[PDB]
């Protein structure tokens, strides 16, 4: 069968300082450029798209991430980095040392994200060779989605300012977090938002009338736990659309096209490659998972 | 038989290639080790005195 | 050469070269006189013939 | 004549699925001796030979496609093809036992009815394989109405490249390939690659560079675009080739079809029909390995690409706009 291993040649002996950080994160996922055994250090970083002096754009970095082949480390020798590889469709041991710590279990789900909480904590610099290395973050899909939800909401409401507690905070059961935005290039994050303005005003044209009349019967008295968004008051717009008579075969043709455009929103809310964990050990922090590029 | 024996001549000559392109790897890297530790004359001549 | 830099190692390569033949043609002319061929087959019996 | 029959004793027993790894515990540690194909680093010598490495060449991966068997009217499937074309299976209703309808991309150009300059080369070639276009359109009387409501992408299932066509007078048998590289029938030890017309294919990774990552995977995508020409509904099918991930290519396909989106939707300031809103759909026709060079060919000319090591993996149609 197949071999997969990448040993990274390197032109200077590393110091004991940076050897201690790389020894601490010995099981870690990071992308790299080319699919070969021997490799320069300038491909191993995610820092070829996320630099210090250039303003990073986290969507473009994430857009960059689904192109690259991914890799897991095996050893850190004082000269050479030795890594193993991730290919479809192979079962592999994965071991999270990822610093904003979350808990996994057996039969969980994962996805790879750029560093979005602490760049200084997740990037170590190599002064010996001058090139810095950026580690990505692996997140379960629920917070994997909910960070990209808050990041798209941010770039809408930074443009309107042309304050922070509603825009830059990712919410979750038990914890709240801070997204890292000081210098972001919004332009690659806005062509995503330009295509959202395409889908969302088409979805406002084919709204079913029976589902709007269902809310005018619902939110006025029938209060439910998950309808507290409207706070007990109907919007002014929903009363204006339901003036027509309801007819069933009109909404049959509407709810098919409502169904088919919600197939398209997969393409604009995509994460990177996904990781299907089938067995996860708790006290050892390792796992087992098969890699699927989509 | 002449299809078999002409395909075993392919795979050896594809593998004599593999070893004899690695003996060039010695002669490359040994010469490249010397050039990393070879300062020029004009620097080293006055230091030699 | 197999080397330890990051660039792509080369696979095996071959060339097939086909040469051809140029052809050349030479001609020279020879005139034999009809008064000279006629006595080549004749019978001789006298010291002038 | 048993010498002829002992050949099948060799070749069938040599060509089987690898059996399940099951060793009784009373034998002891003999099962570890039966793990040979997982071992992946072989020793080299000063002068390695085939006799040294005939064990390393022996362990091979287990690869096999899953063929399809189609029985086609000989009016639709043109009797001469370049043996590697891509296929589709249009399906409306089971009327008989097994009579199947297959659509090559040159046949689906003729049912479309689009203008000549949209695909300037295959219009000449698809007009000599077929008539004016009504040799095929009599099977689908709903070509005017499937294009209005936009059901035509839901009725095609991408199948894969040809392997063999045994052609008779009234009925053509067609064996295609799903799930991977189909074994060539007439040439032994060979592999049928997928052949596309150069006119239909639209490359997507092309730069000055004016740097992008390499990988293991580049995926051929199909697309099918609902439009209107001469106030008549018609379709347009193109191909795409990029290894950029599905989140970029949907944004890269919309930039290609920017003009066609605008010239359609100038109409619906006047008439807003919700059936008309569906525009395109994108499938995934299977992967190509990275850095395989598509080899140009020409047939009668018709320039036709070909892809080595194409392995097929069909996907659904997702409606982009």
């Amino acid at each position: 069968a197949l071999d997969k291993s990448i040993v990274v040649n390197l032109t200077s002996r590393l110091f004991a300082d940076e050897l201690a950080a790389l020894q601490s994160k010995i099981g870690s996922v990071l992308p790299l450029g080319d699919c070969h055994r021997l490799q320069n250090i300038q491909a191993l970083g995610l820092g070829c798209v996320c630099s210090r002096e250039t303003s990073p754009d986290y969507i473009q970095i994430m857009q960059y991430l689904s192109k690259c082949t991914l890799a897991v480390l095996e050893e850190v020798r004082p000269d050479s980095l030795r890594l193993t590889r991730m290919d479809p469709s192979d079962n592999l041991q994965i071991k999270n040392v990822y610093a904003p710590f979350f808990q996994w279990d057996s039969n969980t789900q994962l996805a790879v994200l750029p560093p979005l909480f602490s760049r200084k904590d997740s990037t170590i610099v190599l002064e010996s060779n001058g090139f810095d290395i950026v580690f990505p973050m692996v997140v379960p899909q629920q917070l994997g989605h909910a960070i990209l939800q808050q990041l798209l909401v941010y770039h809408i409401y930074s443009k309107i300012s042309a304050l922070d507690l509603y825009t830059t905070n990712v919410s979750f059961m038990g914890r709240t977090y801070r997204l890292d935005v000081d210098n972001t290039d919004p332009r690659t994050a806005l062509r995503v938002l330009d295509d959202l303005s395409m889908y969302l005003c088409i979805l406002s044209a084919l709204v079913p009338r029976g589902c709007l009349r269902l809310l005018t019967a619902l939110v006025r008295h029938d209060r439910h736990p998950l309808t507290e968004v409207f706070e007990g008051v109907v919007p002014d717009e929903v009363t204006r659309i339901d003036l027509d008579q309801l007819s069933v075969p009109d909404d049959i043709t509407r709810m098919r096209v409502m169904f088919s455009y919600l197939q398209s929103l997969s393409s604009i809310f995509n994460l990177g490659p996904r990781l299907h964990v089938y067995a996860y050990s708790a006290e050892t922090l390792a796992a087992s998972c098969w890699y699927s590029p989509r | 038989f002449t299809e078999y024996a002409g395909a075993i001549k392919t795979i050896t000559s594809a593998l004599q290639f593999g070893m004899d392109a690695l003996e060039r790897g010695l002669v490359d890297t040994v010469l490249a080790v010397k050039l990393r530790h070879a300062p020029p004359v004009f620097i080293l001549k006055t230091l030699g005195d | 050469i197999a080397h330890g830099d990051g660039r792509r190692p080369n696979k095996q390569r071959q060339y097939i070269v086909m040469k051809a033949c140029n052809k050349h043609h030479i001609g020279a002319e020879i005139e034999l006189a009809a008064a000279d061929i006629e006595l080549l087959f004749a019978e001789k019996e006298t010291p002038l013939d | 004549q048993a010498e002829n029959a002992a050949r099948l004793g060799r070749q069938v027993l040599g060509l089987l699925p690898p059996p399940t790894h099951r060793v009784s515990l009373t034998r002891g540690p003999e099962f570890a001796r039966g793990v040979r194909d997982l071992l992946s680093k072989y020793a080299a010598s000063t002068r390695p030979t085939v006799g040294s490495l005939h064990e390393a060449l022996r362990q091979a991966p287990f690869r096999q496609p899953t063929y399809g068997d189609f029985l086609v009217y000989s009016q639709t499937f043109s009797p001469q093809e370049p043996l590697g074309t891509f296929l589709f299976s249009f399906k409306q209703e089971d009327n008989g036992s097994s009579m199947d309808m297959l659509l090559t991309p040159t046949s689906l150009f003729m049912l479309s009815g689009m203008e000549a300059a949209k695909a300037p080369q295959t219009h000449k070639v698809a007009g000599v394989w077929y008539g004016s276009g009504s040799g095929l359109a009599d099977f689908i009387p709903n070509l005017s109405e499937l294009m209005d409501t936009g059901e035509f992408h839901t009725l095609l299932t991408p199948v894969g490249p040809m392997v063999q066509s045994v052609h008779s007078t009234f009925v053509t048998k067609v064996t295609s390939a799903m799930k991977g590289v189909g074994l060539a029938r007439d040439e032994p030890r060979a592999h049928v690659g997928l052949t596309l017309p150069c006119d239909m294919l639209v490359d997507l990774d092309e730069s000055c560079p004016m740097r992008e990552p390499a990988g293991l995977n580049v995926t051929i995508y199909a697309s099918l675009v609902y439009l209107r020409v001469n106030q008549r509904p018609s379709m347009a099918l193109t191909f795409f080739q990029s290894g950029k991930g599905f989140a970029e290519v949907v944004a890269m396909i919309k930039d290609h079809f920017t003009d066609v989106i605008r010239t359609k939707y100038i109409q619906l300031r006047h008439e807003l029909y919700i059936n008309r809103l569906v525009f395109g759909a994108v499938c995934t026709l299977g992967t190509v390995p990275f850095d395989s060079h598509p080899v140009h060919q020409s047939l009668n000319s018709l320039p036709v690409l070909v892809f080595a090591n194409f392995e097929a993996a069909c996907g659904p149609w997702t409606v982009f706009l």
